[PDB]
RNA sequence: AGGACUUUUACUUUGAAAAAAUUAGAGUGUUCAAAGCAGGCGAAAGCUCGAAUAUAUUAGCAUGGAAUAAUGGAAUAGGACG
RNA sequence: GAAACUGCGAAUGGCUCAUUAAAUCAGUUAUCGUUUAUUUGAUAGUUCCUUUACUACAUGGAUAUCUGUGGUAAUUCUAGAGCUAAUACAUGCUUAAAAUCUCGACCCUUUGGAAGAGAUGUAUUUAUUAGAUAAAAAAUCAAUGUCUUCGGACUCCUUGAUGAUUCAUAAUAACUUUUCGAAUCGCAUGGCCUUGUGCUGGCGAUGGUUCAUUCAAAUUUCUGCCCUAUCAACUUUCGAUGGUAGGAUAGUGGCCUACCAUGGUUUCAACGGGUAACGGGGAAUAAGGGUUCGAUUCCGGAGAGGGAGCCUGAGAAACGGCUACCA
């Protein structure tokens, strides 16, 4: 669900303000500028030595990670540069002290830098209004695959 | 009157919203300045908390950095020739944000004569040993000496004309360019 | 009109603001002095960790 | 509402203040200052409450009028000045001097306390930050800030204003094993050493506190005064020192101290 | 106090929090009480103890426990260590 | 000491519950996503621009109040004339030194190194740089810097905060129909004698840029709402979900626009309908579990006949503020 392009659009797509100077000689790939969202959050290599843009990255875009820390499990992960998370719980209803279970889909932005899919459980972060439903940015793919680790049998 | 707020806009599952708390003043949206060319006409808006703001509309010069080098100087728009989110403000000639736009080019010219006279487009002591250390290192790409042959060079705006009343941007170079002048060629 | 009290408190007004001024740049000298005392401890004490290691 | 709001009504003061909830419809809101409203203290309930100097409020009015009332060596002539914690009042008559402390039971107890160290204030650390030109500065909890401090000064730390000048005089570093002051909540009071300080990468630390009796509890590190080391206070602790005795213990103590 | 890996929960103990008024409830001869946060004691010559506590059963934060209840490991070894 | 100009509040308070069913609100977070009069603490020499000719011992014009002439049937209706002031409106002066950048009348054969000239406060806007940091030694090539006791050694490099940042801050280039940097008041009027109105000089009051603090204001995370399926699919051409760029915003944000993607919610009850529903703290009732109520003494929200629109300000979509339609 990415273009092969690193820019695509009509639009440039640069890191604001992180300039590569042409004149100079060095010639490495680029000035790409990333950070860590502390947290102990391990920043992705696929971030770390990666080509996409994505301004609302927490590890390269102007996104900040601060507040809440939610763990989920994907149910759409199928639209695009964006997740939907279902976060399922058990609201306690005291007149029969039984517990009732429940689920809400919370938006999220998964950055480039992860590959998710649908059924991943992930842990996710609070940050900016990004867009009028999503509050979140993706910050770690805790089960990639869960139970598609292995996959084939051939002894 | 054009408000902002999220009431108006449906549920993210999509119910409509009654109508609720009618729109306040801290929500308010002002009218675009879809900024011209020419005859500087900067219009003062006085905003929440005082913070004079101002409207370029009708701008003819502004400031543009040359980040190479990093040099920066006053110079005139002349036109729109490409602009990311709608071509109906090119062809209008409408000047906003990340515009890209053409420069008259002369002050960059002869502030690299005086500052490596290489005679593009075809004395004291201390100058010319300034000259003798600096050794040539002014080996500037080939598309802006293009342009400078031209004398119109390519730059984007990156100031808020609608917001600050200033007009400055950079000229675009290196692969920046490169990007736009294939656009630029998709146009052509 | 001029008046010996307005005199008055245009003297005061020139005279607090070079008294002011003094004040300030004797307080960056002595807060310079200060970090430059603090640095020299601390070289040394890296000086020491560097001979006793 | 659309603005501020300048009234406070009696019920919605703080219950710190503890007036009476009769005899009045409102109470005095303090003006914007040093501290927070809910953490501060009028001019005019430390007098006509707390001393009963005044009798209402034209009283009050009369006294801070006449430059009676000295906040942190200043005048102060508005009645609702939010005096709030560790200022000191100074009224020249009766040549005393008070410094605001909680006791135990968590309000503005009267403090009467000796002119020599009146001449000086304590305060907590809560941004050290860098102002335009490269200038360092500090910002205690009073609001106020203070220019060029010690380089190795640090957030939550105390120092020692005096109080005339108002430059730095001494300071004390936040670490574990130091004499320690509350100012919030249930633990409001009490005094005691910090034995740990549990980080808790995210936000709001908390720190563990155990008093002289040997009582343990925890509080969170926004909530934390440190106010000297153990055996030497930096400042006169009020009556009790904030042991927060039990209430069986406090009906003993009334029990035991009693003569009529 | 720093890198390092963290199976994840549900549950439960403790604490910080859940504004005051209200409910509970301590002290107190408003003449008793509803109440109120007062008052008491000197020789009458200024000296004083107060304005206590608990609960809120959900959501969030921290914390100790590991029975009960659920999920995950190593089966193509692509497993664990040196 | 009337009146009037100026300044400030009039956006607090008081009343009502009509609208509103993830709406308000409660508990709990966030603003590294923003504005903030006031209060409190700090905060600026440069306004000179070629400085060998300027008001800084004080720059200009109006203008209310008032004096007189009216108009209308009347309204906190005011037109004409004549003076007059400011912390109102406009201008505008000093005033140091230092250091850093840039440009050179020359020489003397390199290690080239130097007479000298202009700018640099802050404010705004845009580009770029610094804003470090896990730990012992090398060779080499180039570039070429100090000292050389002419072997060569380079030994010394300064760096704040958070969990995280493009943060705080600093620096360069520039930019501005060029913001501020006291032409303001009260009391006491001391000291030096350069003994003159000379030189200085205290305590305040108002202002005033920026940064904090406080009163806040806006948004904002998780969870929680009454009845109903004789409401099962709802939303998107007119924004519905997301992407990007721009506009607007004080600021994030489909908040709006342009072009794309076709998405988002739902049997864990979405959407629709009803509420003689404002939410809550709480009230009645009481073995325990609960049932009903909560328009109203406190906290929030909304409203001023129903609707929209807006000036002033820090703060209003104000209504004991205006504009228009409807009644
Ligand atoms: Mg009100
Ligand atoms: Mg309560
Ligand atoms: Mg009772
Ligand atoms: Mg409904
Ligand atoms: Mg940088
Ligand atoms: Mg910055
Ligand atoms: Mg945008
Ligand atoms: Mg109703
Ligand atoms: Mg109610
Ligand atoms: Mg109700
Ligand atoms: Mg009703
Ligand atoms: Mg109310
Ligand atoms: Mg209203
Ligand atoms: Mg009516
Ligand atoms: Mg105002
Ligand atoms: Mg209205
Ligand atoms: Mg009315
Ligand atoms: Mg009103
Ligand atoms: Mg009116």
């Amino acid at each position: 669900s990415t273009e092969l392009t690193v820019q695509s659009e009509r639009a440039f797509q640069k890191q604001p303000h992180i300039f590569t100077n042409p004149k100079a000689k060095a010639n490495r790939k680029t000035k790409r500028w990333y950070k860590n969202v502390g947290l102990g959050f391990k920043t992705p290599k696929t971030a770390i030595e990666g080509s996409y843009i994505d301004k609302k990255c927490p590890f390269t875009g102007l996104v900040s990670i601060r507040g809440k820390i939610l763990t989920g499990t994907v149910v759409s992960t199928r639209m695009h540069r964006t997740i939907v998370i279902r976060r399922d719980y058990l609201h306690y209803v005291p007149k029969y002290n039984r517990y009732e279970k429940r689920h809400k889909n919370v938006p999220a932005h998964v950055s480039p830098a992860f590959r998710v899919q649908v059924g991943d459980i992930v842990t996710v972060g609070q940050c900016r209004p990004i867009s009028k439903t999503v509050r979140f940015n993706v910050l770690k793919v805790a089960s990639a695959t869960g139970k598609a680790n292995k996959q084939f049998a051939k002894f | 009157g054009i408000s902002r707020d999220s009431r108006h806009k449906r549920a993210a599952t999509g119910a409509k919203r009654a109508q609720f708390r009618k729109k306040r003043k801290f929500e308010l949206g002002r009218q675009a300045a879809n900024t011209k060319i020419g005859t500087k006409r900067i219009h003062p808006v006085r905003t929440r908390g005082g913070n004079q703001k101002f409207r370029a509309l009708r701008i003819e010069t502004g400031n543009f950095s040359w980040a190479s080098e990093g040099v920066a100087r006053k110079t005139r728009i002349t036109g729109v020739v490409y602009h990311p989110s709608n071509n109906e403000l090119v062809r209008t000639n409408t000047l906003t944000k990340a515009a890209i736009v053409q420069i008259d080019a002369t002050p960059f010219r002869q502030w690299y004569e005086s500052h490596y006279g290489q005679s593009l487009g075809k004395t004291s002591k201390n100058t010319e040993r300034k000259w003798a250390a600096r050794a040539a290192e002014a080996k500037i790409e080939h598309a802006v000496d293009s342009q400078f042959g031209a004398g119109r060079l390519y730059a984007a705006i990156s100031s808020r004309p609608g917001q600050s009343g200033r007009c400055d941007g950079y000229i675009l170079e290196g692969e920046e360019l490169a990007f736009y002048l294939r656009r630029l060629t998709a146009k052509k | 009109l001029v008046t010996p009290q307005r005199l008055q408190r245009k003297r005061q007004q020139k005279s607090l603001k070079i008294k002011n001024a003094q004040a300030q740049r004797e307080a960056a000298a002595e807060y310079a002095q200060l970090l430059a005392k603090r640095l020299s401890e601390r070289k040394a004490e890296k000086a020491e960790v560097r001979k006793r290691r | 509402a659309r603005g501020p709001k300048k009234h406070l009504k009696r019920l919605a003061a703080p219950h710190h203040w503890m007036l009476d909830k009769l005899s009045g419809c409102y109470a005095p809101r303090p003006s914007a200052g040093p501290h927070k409203l809910r953490e501060s203290l009028p001019l005019i309930v430390f007098l006509r409450n707390r001393l009963k100097y005044a009798l209402n409020g034209r009283e009050v009015k009369a006294i801070l009028m006449q430059r009676h009332v000295k906040v942190d060596g200043k005048v102060r002539t508005d009645t609702t000045f939010p005096a709030g914690f560790m200022d000191v009042i100074t009224l020249e008559a009766t040549n005393e001097n008070f410094r605001l402390v909680y006791d135990v039971k968590g309000r503005f107890a009267v403090h009467r306390i000796t002119d020599e160290e009146a001449s000086y204030k304590l305060a907590k650390v809560k941004k050290v930050q860098l102002g335009k030109k490269g200038i360092p500065y500090v910002v205690t909890h009073d609001g106020r800030t203070i220019r060029y401090p010690d380089p190795n000064i640090k957030v939550n730390d105390t120092v020692k204003v005096d109080l005339a000048t108002g430059t730095i005089t001494d300071f004390i570093k936040f670490d574990t094993g130091k004499l320690v002051y509350v100012t919030g909540g249930r633990n409001l009071g009490r005094v005691g050493t910090i034995v740990h300080r549990e980080r808790h990468e995210g936000g709001f630390d908390l720190v563990h506190i155990k008093d002289s009796l040997e009582n343990t509890f925890v509080t969170r590190l926004n909530n934390v005064f440190v106010i000297g080391e153990p055996g030497r206070p930096w400042i006169s602790l009020p009556k009790g020192k904030g042991i927060k005795l039990t209430i069986s213990e406090e009906r003993d103590r009334r029990r035991a101290q009693h003569g009529l």
